[PDB]
RNA sequence: AUUAUAAACCAGACCGUCUCCUCAUGGUCAAUCAAGACUAUGUAGGGAAUUUUUGGA
């Protein structure tokens, strides 16, 4: 299968970034992983392009519109490749 | 900048490469995971910006990409 | 001294088909009385021609009487079946079932024939046992062709065999050297045969096409089922059937 | 599997690919539409399932126009190979 | 269209040279040369000339070296190393051992 | 016997040899060596001893720092050879084997030599097979034919063809290797599970299986027909039942067709033939015409050996019995009747001077004469035959003369060449029906009824035997071609 | 069948590939992917003559491509038609 | 005692020397009461219209 969807799934509980189209970044909680990217979240911080930053409870994000989405640095080499 | 003949994308995996989006944001990250759609999860991202002249910066994450908006990637310096 | 034999052997029987060159039988007088043979230079000629110098090849041969005199016995048909050669004597595979080819139209199985280095008027115990074996209540009236190779000079010595013969072959088989003492010269009963370019012949091989298994050992099944093709016989030594030499070569001679 | 796919050959010729195919056959002119404010030009000859078509002989026609102007460039290209997708109007000229 | 040219116009022109042995006998006749071709290669060396040697057979060829080994070792092992080596000893390292 | 010459006379032909020589830069030495030294009764063993004389090995030399190698492996180099160590032939064949088992080397001196073995071996051993396939020699060629194989793709007969594939992984060519098992068999075997169970390897299996229908191998068929006494046509069947691959099997399988004796000492007649994607699978045929030996159409044999091998695949070689029990052939060709000197038959003795006036000259031909009697004279039956240039059609219009003469009417003229027969009509019509008082002439066209018609109405029908043979099959009702009273049955 | 099995064909050939976007890059084919992801080892740039921005070996995602030209001029086409027939040999 | 270096035949233009992904295919394995990673066939498909590669410039 594709492996960043695998790795998406293995960071289940994990500070996850974010990166839209507009340029509307976040950070918060990862809540849930799909073969399409759908993503849903936790305490997350919205730092729009704007500039009016705000602090929202729960968001939900249509994988389709992502960019890219940020990961910690731990799931580098292990466990996900072999 | 030194690349080789390189014939393949699984033969070009874990190289330091720029990568380009559909806005025109520029990045840099070590090439991990091939795929389907080319979302190339990358070692560590600096995404750079250009007003509409001159380029800027940035150091937000250490990513997982999504090919839908990608234009195409190319090698900067390779590692070791 | 074990593999000084075989390759200075190999080398030797490039000299075979000049054992033809001279050819002569000390002729023994003819006898309508009896069923007279008929074998072609050419087939004689390619068996000498597969043989070792030192050892026992042997093939059964096959045929039937023409219509102009049913008492002869033209040999059409040599079939070269699987065998492991030892110097002066032969393990053979069963009478071979060829019905299955063409040109297989009412084959009487003629006997056998082989080869040796000692010109006998009488058929040893290595022999005269093994064709017992081959031949018990199958066909009493099949013959053999001893052929004498030396060099310089092939010569054929035909041979029959009574029904005493086949009784001590089925016991004595295994061992007994005094035992075909007791037995005797009698009873190779000297039959007779004639030598023709007249008529000419082919073989039958193994379908495998390997018919020697000298160095194929584990394979070989005194008792087994062979498919048999018609085919050019291949030489004693040839690449074939020495496959182990290769190998050994291949895993490196050159350390 | 081979019946499935190879029905809809006959597809092309039939549904609103059938001028488009007629043109490929006897080499007509075309105008060619684009997304960015584009018009082009030329003759056909290689035809596909969607719209990923080649020509020959082959007129761009567009404008760079900075100060509310228009300065129609032309320039000649030869056996291209234009995506599909930015194709949206193709039409046989007498 | 012929164009005939001789070492007149070479890049390097060929400063030619010879020995002139005066031995005969094989056993000290090659010991001569020997002796000849150090006698060259050290009065080469010294100007910094990096430099070819042939002979006739490829099992003469390592017997040579050989001899020129067992004989720079006496007076100098220096000036054909000479150089720190602590890039170049690494370099040698790399591909001698191979 | 490179060339062909004559001091006096002066005239220069190539032979198949200087064919050879030219096409496979021999040095003309070692064409001569070559020629003697290859022997309808030369041997494997001997084979490598050839090729080591091959005089582009005149300056090759045995040498000490070499001979350890050479010693260890001439007791276990398996090519028996005659030479002893020192012998440089000896040393070349040793390393003719190395190349062909593969056993790159430690001590260079002897690799560079194998080098030399490496870039012109292929070129020898291909020289000599040719040579021997010129001779008609089958226990070189064969064998040769093996070497050459063998050389092209760097392993012996033992290593299983496996090997030769790129795709195939190493252990399981170990497995088949030591297991003893006639290849063949493997080839054989039908399902891929099967072949897993008796690859030592149950992993793998079905790729084994698609790697041996990516195999050549041919149920070929062929019996002959003896044209005449000395000829012999054979009609092969060779049916390609292998998967092709670009990759693998190339632009094109070429396959050495030999036709060999019942020795098989002898080739007989020979071909290449190119077996292309297209032929695969397709039941398809190849015939050639071999004369035979005086002793051979004598007394002829039990059979022949038609032996397909192939230009590259290891243990190809299809070979089977071109079966003869009881070929009988013909009696020794009957003889052609004879020439009497009597032209003095011309366009004066027939009667009536209105079939004088068509025929554009006065006497006939030599053999025109000599059949005239029994053609224009006696209504009877007449077989002419002969010849291509002398006319035939000169014979028919006597014919067809001598039938209106009795007032009979019904003609049939039939060759079968249409646009001959066309021509034919054309310049009777315009030469004939006029001289009779009104005799229809008629070209059949296609379909039935017309012809029919035509029949019914016309005197002279040209008909391609087809379209007479179709019009005429239903005569029982059919009453017009009940009553045809005579037939020039041309060609 | 279809037009990327046309550029299935032409391995290692020159090409200035006009993007959606716009932009001109000199640079060898090699193989393209049935989803029109080509590779290309030798590159010159255009960001949004037009300035050199120094990349040289880009690897396509096939969705950016507007118009492909000057690798060949030629017209070579079919295939599968050929193929499917020809293994037709026995039922 | 003991020997320089060096080039080489043959099948090819009427012809797809070579694929990144999903589905099926039989042969495997790793396994729980009916499901996952590998070689291998191309015999399938890739505007599955929206979660990517065929249109929001």
């Amino acid at each position: 299968n594709g492996i960043p969807v695998k790795l998406l799934n293995e960071a289940q509980g994990h500070i996850v970034s974010l990166e839209l189209t507009t340029g509307a970044t976040y950070r918060g909680k990862l809540v849930e992983s799909e073969d399409s990217m759908n993503v849903q979240l936790r305490d997350v911080i919205a730092t729009e392009p704007q500039g009016a930053v705000t602090h929202m409870d729960q968001i939900f994000v249509r994988g389709s519109q992502i960019k890219f989405i940020v990961v910690p640095d731990l799931l580098k080499n292990a466990p996900l490749f072999k | 900048i030194q690349v080789a003949h390189s014939s393949r994308l699984a033969n070009l995996i874990d190289y330091k490469l720029r990568v380009l989006t559909q806005d025109g944001r520029v990045y840099i990250g070590q090439l991990m995971a091939f795929d389907k759609h080319m979302n190339l999860v990358l070692n560590e991202c600096i995404e750079e910006r250009v007003p509409k002249i001159k380029v800027e910066k940035r150091v937000l994450g250490l990513t997982i990409l999504r090919g839908e908006q990608i234009l195409s990637t190319v090698v900067e310096d390779k590692p070791l | 001294s074990s593999k000084n034999e075989w390759r200075k052997s190999a080398i030797a029987n490039t000299l075979l088909y000049l054992r033809l060159k001279n050819i002569y039988v000390s002729a023994d007088d003819f006898v309508e009385e009896q069923n007279v043979y008929v074998l072609p230079k050419n087939l004689l000629k390619k068996f000498i021609e597969i043989s070792d110098v030192k050892i026992q090849v042997a093939a059964f041969i096959y045929g039937m009487s023409a219509k102009d005199h049913p008492k002869v016995k033209e040999i059409k048909t040599v079939v070269l079946v699987p065998q492991l050669g030892h110097v002066g004597s032969v393990q053979i595979s069963n009478i071979p079932d060829i019905g299955d080819l063409p040109d297989t139209e009412g084959l009487e199985l003629l006997g056998w024939i082989h080869t040796q280095t000692e010109e006998l008027k009488f058929m040893a115990a290595s022999e005269v046992a093994t064709h017992s074996k081959l031949f018990a209540d199958k066909k009493r009236d099949c013959i053999d062709i001893s052929i004498f190779s030396t060099p310089g000079s092939v010569s054929l010595s035909a041979y029959n065999l009574t029904d005493e013969g086949y009784q001590w072959g089925e016991e004595n088989k295994d061992i007994m050297n005094v035992l075909s003492e007791g037995f005797e010269p009698t009873f190779s009963t000297h039959a007779q045969l004639l030598l023709s370019d007249r008529i000419t012949g082919n073989f039958i091989i193994p379908s495998g096409n390997v018919w020697n298994y000298t160095f194929m050992g584990t394979a070989f099944n005194q008792e087994g089922d062979y498919n048999f093709k018609y085919g050019i016989p291949l030489e004693f030594y040839n690449e074939m059937h020495r496959p182990v030499h290769f190998l050994q070569f291949s895993e490196l001679a050159g350390d | 599997r081979a019946e499935l796919e190879e029905l809809e050959e006959f597809e092309f010729k039939h549904g609103p690919m059938s001028l488009i195919n007629d043109a490929m056959v006897t080499r007509t002119p075309v105008i060619i539409s684009l997304r960015n404010n584009h018009k082009i030009i030329a003759r056909v000859k290689a035809f596909d399932r969607h719209c990923n078509m080649v020509l020959e002989n082959v007129k761009e026609l567009w404008t760079e126009k900075k100060g509310k102007n228009v300065i129609n460039r032309e320039r000649f290209i030869s056996k291209l190979f234009l995506r599909g997708d930015s194709v949206i109007v193709v039409l046989k000229t007498p | 269209g012929l164009f005939y040219f001789d070492s007149s116009f070479r890049p390097c022109p060929l400063s030619q040279q010879f020995c002139g042995i005066k031995e005969r006998n094989s056993l000290k006749k090659l010991k001569a040369m020997n002796d000849a071709c150090y006698e060259k290669v050290l009065e080469s060396i010294n100007e910094g000339n990096q430099i070819i040697v042939f002979v006739h057979s490829r099992k003469e060829t390592s017997r040579t070296a050989t001899w020129l080994k067992n004989k720079f070792a006496e007076e100098n092992i220096t000036h054909k190393l000479t150089k720190n080596d602590a890039g170049s000893k690494q370099i040698l390292k790399t591909e001698a051992a191979n | 016997e490179l060339v062909l010459y004559d001091a006096e006379n002066d005239v220069i032909e190539a032979t198949d040899l200087g064919n050879i020589a030219s096409s496979f830069y021999i040095n003309h030495a070692s064409m001569d060596v070559y020629n003697r030294e290859l022997d309808e009764h030369t041997t494997q063993i001997d084979l490598f001893r050839i090729f080591s004389m091959s005089e582009e090995f005149k300056y090759v030399s045995v040498r000490y720092e070499e001979k350890r190698e050479l010693k260890q492996l001439l007791e276990k180099a398996p090519i028996p050879i005659r030479e002893d160590i020192d012998d440089p032939l000896a040393k070349v064949n040793v390393l003719l084997q190395s190349y062909f088992s593969q056993l790159k080397f430690e001590g260079f001196a002897l690799n560079s030599d194998i080098v030399f073995i490496h870039q012109n071996a292929g070129r020898l051993l291909r020289a000599m097979f040719e040579i021997c396939l010129k001779r008609g020699w089958g226990h070189p060629t064969r064998m040769l034919l093996n070497l050459c194989k063998s050389a092209t793709t760097k392993m012996w007969p033992t290593n299983c063809p496996l090997r030769q594939f790129k795709t195939c992984p190493v252990e399981v060519i170990k497995r088949l290797e030591a297991s003893t098992v006639p290849w063949g068999d493997y080839l054989q075997l039908e399902t891929p599970a099967e072949v897993g169970r008796a690859i030592r390897s149950e992993k793998y299996g079905k790729q084994v299986y698609d790697l041996l229908k990516r195999f050549p191998k041919m149920s070929v068929t062929c019996n002959a027909q003896p044209i005449t006494r000395s000829v012999m046509r054979f009609n092969i069947e060779i049916i390609a039942d292998w998967i092709w691959d670009m990759n693998v099997h190339g632009s094109l399988e070429p396959f050495l067709l030999m036709l060999e004796d019942t020795d098989g000492d002898s080739i007989l007649y020979y071909d290449v033939l190119f077996i292309t994607p297209d032929i695969v699978g397709h039941e398809f045929t190849l015939s050639f015409t071999y004369e035979l030996k005086q002793h051979n159409q004598n007394n002829l044999p039990p059979n022949f050996f038609l032996t397909l091998i192939s230009e590259n695949w290891w243990h190809s070689e299809f070979e089977i019995p071109v079966s003869f029990n009881g070929f009988k052939l013909p009696k020794k060709f009957p003889p052609p009747t004879p020439l009497l000197e009597n032209i003095s038959i011309s366009t004066s003795e027939l009667g009536n001077d209105d079939f004088s006036e068509v025929f554009e000259f006065k006497t006939f031909n030599k053999i025109q004469s000599q059949v005239f009697e029994s053609l224009y004279n006696s209504n009877d039956s007449v077989f002419v035959g002969s010849g291509k240039g002398t006319g035939k059609t000169a014979m028919a219009e006597l014919a067809l003369l001598n039938h209106w003469r009795q007032n009979k009417g019904r003609a049939v003229y039939i060759n079968p060449s249409g646009e001959k027969i066309d021509f034919l009509l054309s310049d009777w019509n315009k030469r004939f029906s006029h001289l009779a008082g009104g005799k229809i002439i008629n070209k059949l066209g296609n379909d039935p009824s017309l012809n029919l018609k035509l029949l019914a109405k016309s005197h002279v029908l040209l008909a391609t035997p087809v379209q007479f043979e179709l019009l005429s099959r239903r005569w029982r009702q059919r009453k017009n071609i009940q009553s045809l009273e005579l037939m020039i049955y041309d060609d | 069948m279809k037009l990327v099995n046309f550029l299935k064909k032409l391995r290692n050939e020159q090409v200035t590939i006009e993007l959606k976007n716009g932009t001109t890059v000199w640079g060898t084919l090699q193989s393209v992917s049935p989803q029109m992801n080509a590779i290309l080892t030798d590159v010159k740039l255009t960001l949004p003559s037009d300035n050199i921005a120094s990349l040289q070996y880009i690897n396509i995602r096939g969705n950016t491509i507007r118009q492909i030209i000057l690798p060949d001029s030629l017209n070579l086409d079919s295939l599968l038609v050929d193929q499917k027939q020809l293994n037709s040999l026995r039922r």
